[PDB]
């Protein structure tokens, strides 16, 4: 039913159970976003990326 | 100056659950107890009221 | 009766919200056993808290400062 | 004329409430007035700092209101509010998606 | 009669609205923010307490805040932290 | 939907995709809400509870439980087991100071 | 007539004249003495010890 | 010149009080110095805490007894709550 | 006129060894409250006095047992980890130069 | 073989002295220290404390990670066993 | 000079720490990531000492700075004072 709308990604969590393409923690892979970052974030990212 | 001397006798232990003489004391509540049925009593009691009783005579609670 | 309360499913549910995969039957009535002395070092401090306070019902500031005492603690009661 | 303290430092937060909290607290006799504008503005930025993990933790998860979950969840990613946060829990604030991937079924 | 009850609430509120001004927050969720300032709070006030001692001082001061901060924090949320409180006296000390 | 009676062992990560994401307390409240009274007058007879106190006390020992099992969880996959069994707990409950 | 103490010694201490502070017990009560300097000669005498069970006639 | 206020006199008079034949290495008095400095730490600590929970201006003898009551374990803390009252209770006559 | 030439002390008059008045001293300069109790400090070093009595016989026991009588923090060691109550008082703790308490694992005997 | 290893067992946990060597241990202090600060200077028994807490987090880490490999029934230990230890007791993850 | 000392910790004190710490036998994958662990636990004590010390101006660390560290960490010591 309606509820689709939030079991989908357990579904597709499900699908990929079978599949074994989860992620380090088991996860579905994601792309990341660096707009959700804080400046201490880009902080830490910049003081690694050298 | 008035004040009266301190006794010059040792003070009887009467019991303090009930007055009658007693010829004990309990190592655990500290109390002093005439008979059977008076210690079979006094382990039923709550600390409240044991340290009560010490109290009532200057004894080892406050 | 009452410590059988912590029901033989909430052991289960407990234990798979803390991600492990399966029980052995052993593990139920120790584990009540362990939430039982949990539960029991907590409540005594938040009672001697709540003694002090002159207090008798035990309120979420006594049992949040003895989960604080025991580097327990939680936030949401009013910290 | 008169103004708070907490509009000359920028601050939203109230930094009377915490100079009156810095002699209340018994942490010393005496409380120099720039410690509470120091202190609040730190307050200020982990509020700042956990939030915005919060607002965005909130908005990926679909919802329009922060909730225990959206705090958890920013709390225990970044491992830095994760180590400050090492000794407490939160209110019903469950717990990451995260699996042991070695009880994956193969 | 009940005393008002002091809690951080429109300060918090106003924390969220200039970063998310979209999102509002739960009483339950405002309730874990206030309980955490108040925390954390007494952790630096309390260990700059220590600090005090250690110096011998009876002033709680800025200057050593910035040591307690330091302290407490992990990693670059100390380096963040002690900035924004660097740029929080440097507005404030422009006026005084 | 589709995997249905897919490998005995497998409807527990159901199960964690359930509890993991949820905020639900997991302990049923009317037997808990008892039990603390039981563990408390013990000490001071008489007690009441404020009726957030029972709850802070629920979710403090939930999450004390949960970590415990997920610290529990690494002791059994340590021994080369997906089935956590009492020695585990009796590791766990030794390291982090609380049994020596 | 005669009064006869009888029970366990449950414990027994003595310091350095002498004081000392013994321990009694029956099946039904316990009870603790400070002892006079007469029977300390004899507790002492008789080398007695926690968990003997002792029958001392009081008048001797 | 400068100063250090340790316990060394006290500690040493109460270990000739339980064990007349034994004595004190320094390394072992600052062991002692630094284990009633942090209990006294850990008591005032506690007993602040107490007291600004409870709104208070004062620690008394009921805010120490209970900060006591909280820090220490099983026996020591029922010896500990006995000499505390046996103390002030020998110092208020 | 004058104060009172040796006037007794806080400890002596509560028949303890600790120095009540230090302990007053200490409360009120460590900023602990703004005020603190008069009986408070007789209390608080009673029960200083009595963990260092307790703490103290079972070093000296350990040491007798070790056939030493100067205590060294080696004896403070091994009597504060044979204690249970002492050790669960004292886990977040180092004894200096104590060592630790001698334990092999019940696998690792003969046999 | 393993015999002597309880022997040395036994000898080590009688004894009560550093098992690190000062010399190596006092450079390492600095050595870390001078990028944390520029030129730390340290007071002679400033290493020694450092040195006493370090090899007491050691002794404990060692006591903690024989636990978990006598839990796993190997009486040898390797990082699979320490990698528990830390994860358990708390200062990682 | 300056160098990676953390190789002055040489294999026989780890061997005797972990002997002291009463483990039997000690696999050569141990004492290089021991090692690690070690100086993880000294950075963190050595950058609150080194902080305790810049509130007093200091070059000079005391034992009490590192004592200080050890009560903020939780794993406090007696002998040295504090």
């Amino acid at each position: 039913g309606l509820g689709g709308q939030e079991e989908e990604e357990e579904q597709r969590w499900l699908d990929a159970l079978e599949k074994g393409e989860l992620d380090d923690n088991g996860d579905l892979k994601k792309e990341i976003n660096e707009r959700l970052l804080t400046a201490r974030q880009r902080a830490l990212l910049q003081k690694a990326r050298s | 100056s008035i004040d009266a001397p301190p006794s010059f006798k040792p003070a009887k232990k009467y019991s303090d659950v009930s007055g009658l003489l007693a010829n004990y004391t309990d190592p655990q509540s500290k109390l002093r107890f005439s008979t059977i049925e008076e210690f079979s009593y006094i382990r039923r009691l709550p600390s409240d009221v044991v340290t009560g009783y010490l109290a009532l005579r200057k004894a080892t609670s406050i | 009766d009452n410590i059988q309360g912590i029901t033989k499913p909430a052991i289960r549910r407990l234990a798979r919200r803390g991600g492990v995969k399966r029980i052995s039957g052993l593990i139920y009535e120790e584990t009540r056993g362990v939430l039982k002395v949990f539960l029991e070092n907590v409540i005594r401090d938040a009672v001697t808290y709540t003694e002090h306070a002159k207090r008798k019902t035990v309120t979420a500031m006594d049992v949040v400062y003895a989960l604080k005492r025991q580097g327990r603690t939680l936030y949401g009661f009013g910290g | 004329k008169a103004k708070t303290r907490s509009s000359r430092a920028g601050l939203q937060f109230p930094v009377g409430r915490v100079h009156r909290l810095l002699r209340k607290g018994n942490y010393s006799e005496r409380v120099g007035a720039g410690a509470p504008v120091y202190l609040a503005a730190v307050l200020e930025y982990l509020t700042a700092e956990i939030l915005e993990l919060a607002g965005n933790a909130a908005r990926d998860n679909k919802k329009t209101r922060i909730i225990p979950r959206h705090l958890q969840l920013a709390i225990r990613n970044d491992e830095e509010l994760n180590k400050l946060l090492g000794r407490v829990t939160i209110a019903q604030g469950g717990v990451l998606p995260n699996i042991q991937a070695v009880l994956l079924p193969k | 009669k009940r005393s008002r009850k002091e809690s951080y609430s429109i300060y918090v509120y106003k924390v969220l609205k200039q970063v998310h001004p979209d999102t509002g927050i739960s009483s339950k969720a405002m309730g874990i923010m206030n309980s955490f300032v108040n925390d954390i709070f007494e952790r630096i006030a309390g260990e700059a307490s220590r600090l005090a001692h250690y110096n011998k001082r009876s002033t709680i001061t800025s200057r050593e805040i910035q040591t307690a901060v330091r302290l407490l924090l992990p990693g670059e949320l100390a380096k963040h932290a002690v900035s924004e409180g660097t740029k929080a006296v440097t507005k404030y000390t422009s006026s005084k | 939907k589709k995997p249905h009676r897919y490998r005995p062992g497998t409807v527990a990560l159901r199960e964690i995709r359930r509890y993991q994401k949820s905020t639900e307390l997991l302990i049923r409240k009317l037997p808990f809400q008892r039990l603390v009274r039981e563990i408390a007058q013990d000490f001071k007879t008489d007690l009441r509870f404020q009726s957030s106190a029972v709850m802070a006390l629920q979710e403090a020992c939930e999450a004390y439980l949960v970590g415990l099992f997920e610290d529990t969880n690494l002791c059994a996959i340590h021994a080369k087991r997906v089935t956590i069994m009492p020695k585990d707990i009796q590791l766990a409950r030794r390291i982090r100071g609380e049994r020596a | 007539e005669t009064e006869i103490i009888e029970g366990e010694v449950v414990e027994i201490q003595i310091d350095r004249s002498k004081v000392g502070k013994l321990t009694l017990k029956t099946t039904e009560m316990e009870t603790i003495y400070d002892l006079g300097t007469k029977m300390i000669e004899s507790l002492t005498k008789d080398k007695v010890q926690a968990g003997d069970v002792i029958t001392i006639d009081k008048a001797t």
